[PDB]
């Protein structure tokens, strides 16, 4: 009908998931042994979505993890709802990548993207018609930065219509934790802007700034920074599952969100986030969600969107609300800030309505913006990357692995032409 | 889930974790006081063998 | 500790499971063939 | 002799620490000893035309 | 899964295995017999027997018998294999040539064929640890050899080198600078990284921070011992930051001649001492930069830090991580080469470290192993090409090793090649601006 | 009647809080760091 | 937070500290083992084991001092890091102290003092008490300053210093050190406490009855001046005044950083049953120049700066009504160009007492910090005795074998002179 597989690729595809899952059953009413208890029969109108039939009134995940070490996968299938995934979908090798891109995108990676390559393939054909694939991975990692390069390339040549998401973990520079990051990040988007339809900037350091500020965290896990990525992107396939007022999908944005090709990085954001000091003291309504979500601090991504103009926005609202105040507030920002909105580009806003409130929630509200700041990220990320490079450190690893020293120069090239032509939209006249 | 769900019990268990270790701690100065008890009294009689 | 705001279930709080035994085939089926009481 | 010091250690609760929890490899070790799934089948796959599937188109 | 060997060579080797391997028994559970009194987080180490039963994979050699027979005759008798603990009946007394050329090579094959076995018995390895001393003649000359031979016998994996480096002013030998100076083309060309270290250092930091008087060699070797641990406690048991060996491997070494990485400890205090002290992840990351804390006596603010390896342990925070690596960061006699603005390799573990009994460290609920590639270790070998050369000038304890029967070209040939790695850590000291 | 509706809600949310509330102080009773192993010497 | 260290110098600043720290942990409640069976937070700090740590730096050349603290009471109270010793003393040289000994034990400090600096997350400033008599209290102290202002830019170092005093001495070449220890405590401090061991005797034997005192009388009434200060720190009051703001009310002049304190009242419990104690009557006598802590008149001077600190049960319509019956009062001057010379703090919680003390459990109290003109000639009879005897080159022979040149003791006699001057024009009240 409208199906979604679920890729997964690396320790942080695996948490991030994990996570993601357990909400999507809750959404859903699943136990963690796998059948529906639930009293919600549009729960179950659209579950097909994300989950197969099993017997017995079971419903099992069309998710493919992947990683390349084995000690992540048990800490996968031991965890809130590790039963419910299937140990044939579980496909990870015996040697881990080390931080290295070379090796899990040439060396080791070749070895096992066949065995993923067979399950998905398998999944797909499962559904009758599929919508569209799914990946959560990191750009710092050597597995989802590396291999997750060479599963999305062959799946694009197998699949072209199909859509492809991506919610890709960009590395921060105030907060890195691998010496050996830039080589593997220049080298990952030169494959992300062939062969995507629609990526989403993460960024670790502004899930650590939101948690500090505006929920006064006191200790915060990976697990509340893997609930954020997981309302988003919640929040974005919410349409899909459930009906509204107004209806959209991911291909509904997807060709509202790209005028041109080379454009499908955005800043995901999220509504509702408010510490425990600041329930008693608020009243939920439409403008509150959007005085909420424009704030730039409330942002997931790590750049500044005053610095730009946005191009294109999206907030795909969840819940019940007028839609008057809807469309009236959407106009105002545009209206009262004429300075950060493109002008070749006259109600550069999209929005969609699902009637059903979010999990735990009354009202909510999901956010995918194209802005110019995203070329803050890429500039930063040349300027270390260079530096990597022109005394040719760290290089014997990568150049061990067998490739050249031109691939480095291309991948550069590309990055610097895609932030060369990004800049040229932001100074562009429209009359 | 709900263990996993909640903060101030992370609190608690640091608190009551390094209340014990200090007992624990504790129990290693007790054998810190033996052991320098043993080396003094080698040093004893090691004195008596030389008068 | 994001949500922990009551939970506050949306349907719970506010048959046809008798037709089609909690099956998504069959309640596919079932609206394809009315067939709910 | 000093080298003897080395084990002259009884056994007490106290020099261990507070909590234990090891890696446990309990799954993925028999998904290891065994094959991965992968699929050796003849091709089979009903003949689809997405936005709808046989209709009954008439005069 | 998971697995490494150890290769203790000579008696700096066989005392600090036995440190380390009674480290182990302690943490994973296992009887002085070697049984379990009641998951998998020992295989690494041991192996299991049907009858329940812990088998080690570490092969002891020495050139000397005795200093084995007292580990065959130890608590530990029985724990450990006797054919992993290998023994000649005479040895080379300080003789690099000897250790090489005339007594190594009679049991070469033993050794190769016993590390071949347990090579056998893992089925996927890591690594293999070496343990050995500069100045030693077995564990120069034989450790040497066998990793000649060893590289070719398995060509790809890791070899990690734990070794004891001659102290700038105190030593226990006079004709320790030539076989110091000989063995270093094999930790150069055969090896994948190094981890020499003084004794005068670690004499200095226990005698400084630890407050005892009158320290011996268990003091040392317990303090190896947690090094060791720290290194591999991320691949015994989990963490929200793995990392293995290769991890840590890839990000420490910018070019093949340079894998000569330097260690750090925190906090290494007596119990009386931290019974007033707040112990948290910024007083412990910046004791691990004090230079009075390092393990070999040079000053890193002398030279610049290319990379930094981390790894926290114990009830550690990432939040508190980012906060203390951005202070670092933010610290100005803290430099770092201009090549490199991002360069730290972070691993966190769960299980804090454990205590031994008599030991000397009382038990602290978060610690830090830092592994720091530097460009300020050069002038240890600076110092040491200077006493050798004003050694080699009269030529002195020469005729020794050519009755032994090695060629004397080599001690030139060996004096070039560390003069021209000298030169290579000042090529890239070197900045660009 | 909607307004009716909506102050039951919001007592609903004020019942939930509660309820959270006394299970954090019964977990809070609770203590452990088994972590469903102790160490094999103990 | 509020944070504040102790940098206490000599054998003079550790038996203040014994006496100081002694008040802070009854104060607080602290037990002598170290337990409270956040107002403490500014002088303590928390460990793990629910210890809490005093943030002071005890330094002296001799090992004798401290190691009664080291067998004390508080031995458990404090770290024994913090406690530093040295085997062999300046005695009473300031040249040892400053160029051979001085350097021996200046640095193992000053990573004591960045280890208690990094503990605390804000530092106000730092409080350091020394002498000018012995060779460790002036020679040491003085290279530690340098070393610090060089180092901490902008933190405060407030200094509680021993003056010789005028007549009685315990020392011969007590003038040369005084002299040239004045370098430091001009352009590396921000203010000045000086006090001569002969304005105590005299108070405590008019006042306090006791004839026949010790230094340990004299010390605890040091340490109610410094309590007293620090006192709106550490608890709430109607008008807090921290460091940075009577550091700002005080110093008119970068160059003038030399005030007077005074505290009252101060009587012995049985003359405290006739008294009936109010704010006027209290403020009446911290002008009295029987009553002043420094040997001179402030009659012969001018006030250009008054700082005032009120403490217990006092109230602001009552501090009002004296600080007028003050100015209706031609004994005292006030300089031209200050019009408005007071500066009030209030505080709540009253003055704690220590059994086998000398001062009486009093609900209100006052302490003053009195900047005049009429310490001018104190130095004055410092430079008559020291141009005295430098004609005739004693001692000399001692300064100079340790390497110090003696063109020092010219410069440093100058000095002094052109300060001297500087306090001359200040009380020249021109039109
Ligand atoms: N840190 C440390 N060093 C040791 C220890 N035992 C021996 N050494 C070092 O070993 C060096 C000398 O070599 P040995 O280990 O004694 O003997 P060897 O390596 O087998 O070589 P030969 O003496 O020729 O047999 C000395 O410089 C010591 O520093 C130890 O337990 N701890
Ligand atoms: N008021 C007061 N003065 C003190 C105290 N202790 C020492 N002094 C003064 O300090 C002067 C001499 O210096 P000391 O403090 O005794 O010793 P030092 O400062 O360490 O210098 P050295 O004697 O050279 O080591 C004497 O003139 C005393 O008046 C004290 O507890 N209270
Ligand atoms: N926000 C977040 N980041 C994570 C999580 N787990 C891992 N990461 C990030 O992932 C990076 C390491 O990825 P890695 O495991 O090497 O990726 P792989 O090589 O593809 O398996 C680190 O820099 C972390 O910042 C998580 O649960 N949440
Ligand atoms: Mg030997
Ligand atoms: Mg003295």
């Amino acid at each position: 009908m409208r199906e979604i597989v679920h890729l997964q690729a690396g320790q942080c595809g695996n948490q991030i998931g994990a996570k993601f899952w357990e909400v999507i059953s809750d959404e859903h009413g699943i136990d963690p042994t796998g059948t529906y208890h639930g009293d919600s029969d549009l729960q179950l109108e659209r579950i097909n979505v994300y989950y197969n039939e099993a017997t017995g009134g079971k419903y099992v995940p069309r998710a493919v993890l992947v990683d390349l070490e084995p000690g992540t996968m048990d800490s996968v299938r031991s965890g809130p709802f590790g039963q419910i995934f299937r140990p044939d979908n579980f496909v990870f090798g015996q040697s881990g990548a080390g931080n290295n891109w070379a090796k899990g995108h040439y060396t080791e990676g070749a070895e096992l993207v066949d065995s993923v390559l067979d399950v998905v393939r398998k999944e797909a054909e499962s559904c009758d018609c599929l919508q569209g694939f799914q990946l959560t991975h990191s750009l710092g990692g050597g597995t989802g930065s590396g291999m997750g390069t060479l599963l999305i390339s062959k799946i694009r040549e197998e699949y072209p219509d199909r859509i492809m998401n991506t919610f890709s973990v960009v590395p921060s520079p105030k907060v890195s934790d691998t010496v050996v990051e830039p080589y593997n990040a220049t080298l990952s988007v030169h494959q992300l802007v062939e062969n995507t339809d629609e990526t989403y900037c993460i960024d670790n350091e502004a899930l650590y700034d939101i948690c500090f500020r505006t929920l006064k965290l006191t200790t915060p896990t990976y697990g509340d920074l893997n609930h954020l990525v997981s309302a988003t992107m919640s929040g974005v396939t919410t349409c899909l599952r459930f009906p509204g007022q107004l209806n959209a999908d991911l291909r509904k944005l997807a060709v509202n969100m790209v005028p041109f090709p080379r454009l499908h990085f955005f800043m995901p954001g999220f509504a509702p986030l408010t510490s425990r000091g600041s329930q008693q003291y608020r009243a939920l309504t439409v403008p509150e969600l959007t005085q909420q979500m424009f704030d730039a601090k409330n942002m997931m991504a790590a750049c500044d969107p005053r610095h730009g103009r946005y191009l294109t926005v999206a907030a795909v609202f969840r819940g019940r609300m007028s839609m008057k105040e809807v469309d009236e507030q959407m106009l105002n920002v545009q209206n009262k800030n004429s300075s950060y909105f493109v002008e070749w580009i006259p109600n550069n806003v999209k929005t969609a309505v699902c009637d059903i409130p979010p999990r735990g929630l009354k009202m909510s509200a999901t956010f995918i913006g194209n802005s110019t700041a995203i070329q803050e990220l890429f500039k930063r990320i040349s300027e270390q990357f260079t530096a990597m490079f022109r005394r040719k450190a760290f290089l014997h690893w990568y150049t061990g692995e067998g490739m050249d020293e031109m691939e480095f120069t291309e991948a550069e090239s590309n990055m610097n032409d895609l932030v060369s032509e990004y800049q040229q939209y932001q100074d562009a006249t429209a009359e | 889930q709900f263990r996993e769900r909640c903060e101030e019990l992370r609190t608690k268990l640091a608190s009551i974790h390094e209340k014990k270790v200090v007992e624990e701690r504790n129990a290693q100065i007790e054998f810190n006081k033996e052991l320098k008890r043993q080396k003094l009294v080698e040093e004893h009689l090691f004195a008596r063998l030389w008068e | 500790n994001l949500y922990l705001l009551g939970y506050q279930h949306y349907f719970q709080s506010k048959g046809n499971y008798s037709v089609h035994q909690n099956s998504h085939e069959r309640y596919q089926e079932a609206v394809r063939k009315v067939l709910l009481k | 002799t000093s080298a003897s010091q080395y084990g002259a250690f009884s056994p007490r609760p106290f020099f261990f620490p507070c909590k234990f929890l090891p890696q446990e490899q309990a799954f993925t070790e028999h998904l290891k000893t065994t094959g991965f799934y992968q699929n050796n089948s003849l091709n089979v796959g009903p003949d689809r035309t997405r936005t709808i599937d046989s209709p009954n188109y008439q005069h | 899964m998971r697995e490494c060997i150890s290769i203790h060579v000579g008696q700096a080797g066989v005392q600090i295995g036995n440190a380390c391997w009674e480290l182990y028994c302690l943490e994973h559970g296992i009887q002085p017999d070697g049984q379990m009194p009641s998951d998998d987080s020992f295989n690494t180490f041991f192996s299991e027997t049907g009858a329940g039963k812990h088998v080690p994979r570490a092969v002891f050699v020495d050139l000397e018998p005795t200093v084995v027979d007292e580990v065959r005759t130890g608590t530990y008798r029985q724990l450990f294999h006797p054919e992993q603990l290998i023994t000649g009946k005479e040895d080379a007394a300080n003789n690099y040539a000897r250790g090489h050329y005339t007594i190594g090579k009679e049991i070469v094959d033993l050794v190769l064929d016993r590390i071949r076995k347990l090579a056998d018995l893992c089925t996927g390895l890591q690594g293999f640890l070496i343990f050995h001393s500069f100045g030693g003649g077995t564990g120069s000359g034989f450790a040497s050899l066998l990793m000649e031979r060893l590289s070719v016998d398995y060509g790809k994996k890791s070899k990690l080198e734990f070794a004891i480096y001659p102290a700038p002013q105190v030593s226990t030998a006079v004709v320790e600078p030539y076989n110091s100076i000989l063995t270093t083309h094999t930790t150069l060309e055969h090896s994948d990284c190094a981890f020499m270290v003084d004794n005068e250092a670690i004499y200095d930091i226990c005698r400084r921070n630890l407050d005892i008087e009158r320290p011996t060699y268990t003091n040392l070797n317990r303090l190896i011992g947690q090094i060791v641990s720290s290194i591999t406690a991320s691949l015994r048991f989990d963490g929200a930051l793995n990392v293995d060996l290769t991890e840590f491997q890839t990000n420490l070494v910018p070019y093949p001649r340079i894998h000569f990485p330097l260690a750090t400890y925190a906090p290494v205090i007596s119990a009386e001492k931290a019974y007033h002290e707040q112990l948290s992840v910024a007083e412990i990351t910046n004791a691990c930069f004090e230079p009075a804390n390092q393990m070999v006596k040079c000053d890193p603010r002398h030279g610049k830090y290319m990379a930094c390896c981390m790894l926290y342990r114990g009830d550690v925070v990432p939040k508190d991580v980012n906060a203390a690596i951005a202070t670092i960061k933010t610290k100005r006699t803290i430099q770092f080469v201009d090549w490199c603005p991002t360069g730290f390799k972070v691993g966190i573990n769960y299980q804090p470290p454990t205590v031994v009994p008599g030991g000397d460290l009382a038990k602290v609920q978060r610690a830090v192993c830092m592994l720091s590639n530097t460009t300020a270790i050069a002038e240890a070998w600076a110092r040491l090409d200077h006493k050798f050369d004003l050694m080699y000038a009269k030529r002195a304890f020469v005729h020794w090793y050519v009755g032994e029967g090695m060629e004397e070209g080599e001690f030139s040939e060996a004096r070039e090649d560390l003069a021209a790695l000298e030169k290579d850590y000042e090529e890239v000291g070197v900045d660009s601006v | 009647a909607e307004k009716e509706e909506e102050r039951q809600e919001f007592e609903a949310g004020l019942a939930a809080n509660k309820a959270c509330l006394d299970k954090i102080q019964r977990i809070l009773s609770e203590n452990q760091a088994l972590s469903q192993n102790v160490h094999p010497m103990r």
